[PDB]
Parts: structure tokens; sequence; C-alpha cells
């Protein structure tokens, strides 16, 4: 079965899978975690920075994309490095040419169609890596789920990587709390940080361990680590 | 590299306390043949913006048609189309901006002189100028061809700075701008007494008015004038 369908991405298997696509999911969920949530003034994104080793540094997970939008990864760095850039270009491209801040639902869109096309044809590969698009633009706060599937949802918070399940449930229960944690930042934030920590397993976030970006009604997305966050452990 | 063929003539507006005003006659000249007469040079975006172009009359329909698919193409995946993500007047100006400097850069211009005329989503009145050489700019009061000349220095006794604006009422410039016309019906050659009037208010939205026609006209002074010096019968 599977091993005869799962050459490329150009091919269906007998029930209607693309196995490559799956493949390139299964990079995620081998990718640390990270956190997305949002109330109606800000959005916030929490990520585990993972280690090579003790002598390493804790690889970056946060890409600001534009004063009003940015994204955390897991999964592939560099189709990251790939993927944000593109949407930094179409950030760009919109007030460049319309003045215009791009809608968080459109860079959705545009992430959607991007990735759809390593899908359907041969010789590409999808991408490996998911993301979650966190920004506030002229309809509130927002916060993206992107998956090399070329799917992409908008929620009120979420999470990804190993483990991610934990912290999701979290937010699946603290929802009716958080989503009203407005004109607080300081909360949400701390709302995230218990949200991430729901998956931790293997040790406890530190300063240099710690990832945290924001954005919302007046604060343009700025991204927070180390001492920085060293308040919120 | 071109040469406008069939042409319209100026296109005058200015800004009062609680929106702008954009006019222009409905003639499309051909060289010294006044040859067409229902021509519209105004040309209504949405509800809070109005476009008023002069020049080559082929290439403002090209514009028309640029327009037209801005507004279905902002539509698409829009679900905000109709309310905090329509069109802004800025976002208009801002593309057609984008397109006239292109063009020229291209040495290949759209000969034309444009006006968007508008009211933004914070109520904020929009006037700017944009032309084949892609150069752009606002003011209280701004006219193109001929209205640059006479129409300006009428406006601008009614609003000389940015303070007058809000001493400036609807009655008092529609009348300035009615009486503008006037003038350049008198003087320009390639003028039309027949012409269309938009206002866009902060308030009560965007009025079109068609078939408006120059009046009051002071012509019976000529029955004394005869020869061209000496002559006395």
């Amino acid at each position: 079965f599977r091993n005869n369908y799962d050459g490329d991405t150009v091919t269906f298997s007998p029930t209607g899978r693309l196995f490559q696509v799956e493949y390139a999911l299964e990079a995620i969920k081998q990718g640390s975690v990270t956190v997305g949530l949002r109330s109606n003034t800000h959005a916030v994104l929490v990520a585990l920075k993972r280690n090579a080793d003790e002598l390493s540094s804790y690889q970056k997970k946060i890409i600001k994309c534009d004063e009003h939008m940015g994204l955390s990864l897991a999964g592939l760095a560099p189709d990251a490095r790939v993927l944000s850039n593109y949407l930094r270009q179409q950030c760009n491209y919109s007030s460049l040419v319309f003045n215009r801040k791009l809608a968080v639902e459109r860079a959705g869109h545009l992430l959607c169609d991007k990735a759809q096309k390593n899908t359907q044809s041969y010789g590409g590969r999808p991408y490996g890596v998911g993301l979650l698009i966190i920004g506030y633009d002229k309809s509130g706060a927002h916060l993206l789920e992107f998956q090399p599937s070329g799917n992409v949802t908008e929620l009120y918070g979420t999470a990804i990587g190993a483990r991610s399940q934990g912290a999701k449930t979290y937010l699946e229960r603290t929802l009716d709390t958080f989503i009203k944690i407005d004109g607080n930042p300081d909360e949400l934030i701390k709302a995230g940080v218990e949200a991430i920590s729901q998956s931790l397993r293997d040790e406890s976030l530190t300063v240099d361990n710690l990832s945290i970006a924001i954005v919302g009604k007046d604060t343009p997305f700025t991204i927070y680590d180390g001492e920085a966050v060293a308040k919120y452990i | 590299t071109q040469q406008p063929i069939v042409t319209g003539t100026s296109v005058i507006s200015m800004k009062y306390d609680n929106g702008v005003i954009i006019a222009a006659d409905n003639l499309g000249s051909y060289g010294s043949l006044l040859r067409f007469n229902g021509v519209e040079r105004l040309i209504p975006v949405g509800d809070n913006t109005v476009v008023g172009i002069s020049g080559d009359i082929s290439d403002m329909q090209h514009i028309e048609r640029l327009l037209k698919d801005l507004v279905t193409e902002n539509a698409y995946d829009n679900p905000l189309a109709d309310a905090e993500e329509a069109l802004e007047p800025s976002y208009i100006f801002e593309y057609l901006a984008t397109v006239m400097y292109q063009r020229r850069s291209k040495m290949n211009p759209l000969w034309n002189a444009i006006i968007v005329a508008g009211v933004q989503s914070n109520g904020d009145q929009f006037l700017r100028y944009v032309n084949l050489l892609g150069v752009t700019y606002s003011s209280p009061t701004l006219a193109t061809g001929f209205g640059a000349h006479m129409a300006n220095p009428l406006l601008r006794k009614v609003v000389d700075r940015e303070s007058d604006i809000p001493k400036t009422t609807v009655q008092v410039a529609e009348e300035a701008i009615v009486n503008a016309m006037r003038v350049l019906y008198y003087r320009d050659a390639r003028s039309s007494r027949n012409f269309s009037l938009a206002i866009i208010d902060k308030n009560t939205g965007l009025t079109f008015k068609k078939n408006l026609q120059v009046e009051n006209m002071k012509w019976d002074f000529a029955k004394d004038i005869k020869g061209y010096g000496t002559q006395k019968i």
C-alpha cells in the first residue's frame, strides 16, 4: 500500500490521500511547541525554543512580518523563512501599492495558495512547517493556523508542535476567560505561558528558553526574548 | 509615448467642513471639434469616493475598467467588503498613482490628470491629484488643465488655507464650484455648458448630480461693443 503511493506529491492513494503532504505534516508534530491566543484587543504568541546542545542557542521561532503581523513556526525552519518572507513581501506590496495594511484574513488566503501549489505539481515538495499567525488589522485581533496542506484556519487560540495537544485542550477550556483579557497584555501573555506549560514534560520554561510576541490596538508586533520574558516565568 | 485624441477638459474640486465636492463637464473634444456631449468624467467608486478624470478619453475608459476591477477584486474572499474592508479613497488613489508612475516610467503614459475625492472611514476628507507624469499633491482645492488657472484662484478665496475648511459649508462650497464652472465656460474654448457635480459628505453620503447647466450668464453688454478700435457703428 502506502509505499506505492507516497513517492511524490502528485499521487493520490487508493483512498484519496496525499502521503507526501501527510509526511510533511509529520515534521510539524516533531517540532517544538508554540501557542497562540487572542482577546479583542491583543493577540499573543508564546513559543518554546529548542536547543541542540547546552552549548548551542535556542533557535528562534517567531518572525515579524510587518508592524501589525507576525508568526510562530513549528517544523522546518528554512521553510518558515521562505513563507514568512513571502508574507513580508505581500504586506509590503499592500502598503506600497494601496497604502493599506494587509488583512490577516487575506494573508492567510495568500499562504494557503502558495502552499497548495507545491502539492499538485511534480518536482516540488510540500512545505514542512506549521505556522501560527497573529495580527491586528481593521477588524481587530486575529489568530490563524497554517498547515502545509494549505489549510489555514482562524481561531481564538491554538497550539502546534510536540505535545501541543496539552496546551490546546487548556485553551479550549480557558476560552471564555482569556477571550476577555482586553486592555491587559500582561494577562494575555501569562494566560499564554500557562497554556504552553500545559505541553511541558521534559523541562520547565527558562529565560533563554521562552519566546513571546505580541501585537494589538496600540502595540506594534514586538518580540520578547530572555530577560524580557523573565517576569513571566 | 503617445498623443491624446479625444479629450476631456478641466476637473475642479475643493473640500468643505463635512466632505468634498468635485465637478467636470460632459464634453469629449477631438481637437477643436466639440465632438461628444454625453461624456461622464466623474467616476464613483463605492459610496465614499469619486474619481474625476481629464485628458485622453480612451485612457479614461481604461482607468474606468481598472476601477471596476478594483471593486470586484476587493470583494473576493472579503466578508467585510461593505464594512471595515471596503475600498478607502486613499487606497484607490495610491493604486492609480502607482499605475500612473509605472506607465510614465515605461515611457508609455496614461494621458490624464486625475483628482480623487472622497471621505475616509474616520470621516477625514480626501483630496489628492495625480497626472501622466506620476506627480501627486494635495491642497484644499485642486483643479486640472484650465481650471488650475481659473478655478483655483476663485476657490482659494473661499478656502485659502487648511483652517478655512471647518468654516466652509456645502452651500458656500457648492456655490463656489458652480460659479467656477461658469467662468470656465466663458473663457475655456474646450468646455461645455453641461456638467456633472458630486458631493461626498461624511453624513449625507455621496450625492451625484447629473445634467447640470451653467446658468445666469451675462451677455447683454455685448450689444454695446462694436469695432476693434475706432469704428462707431
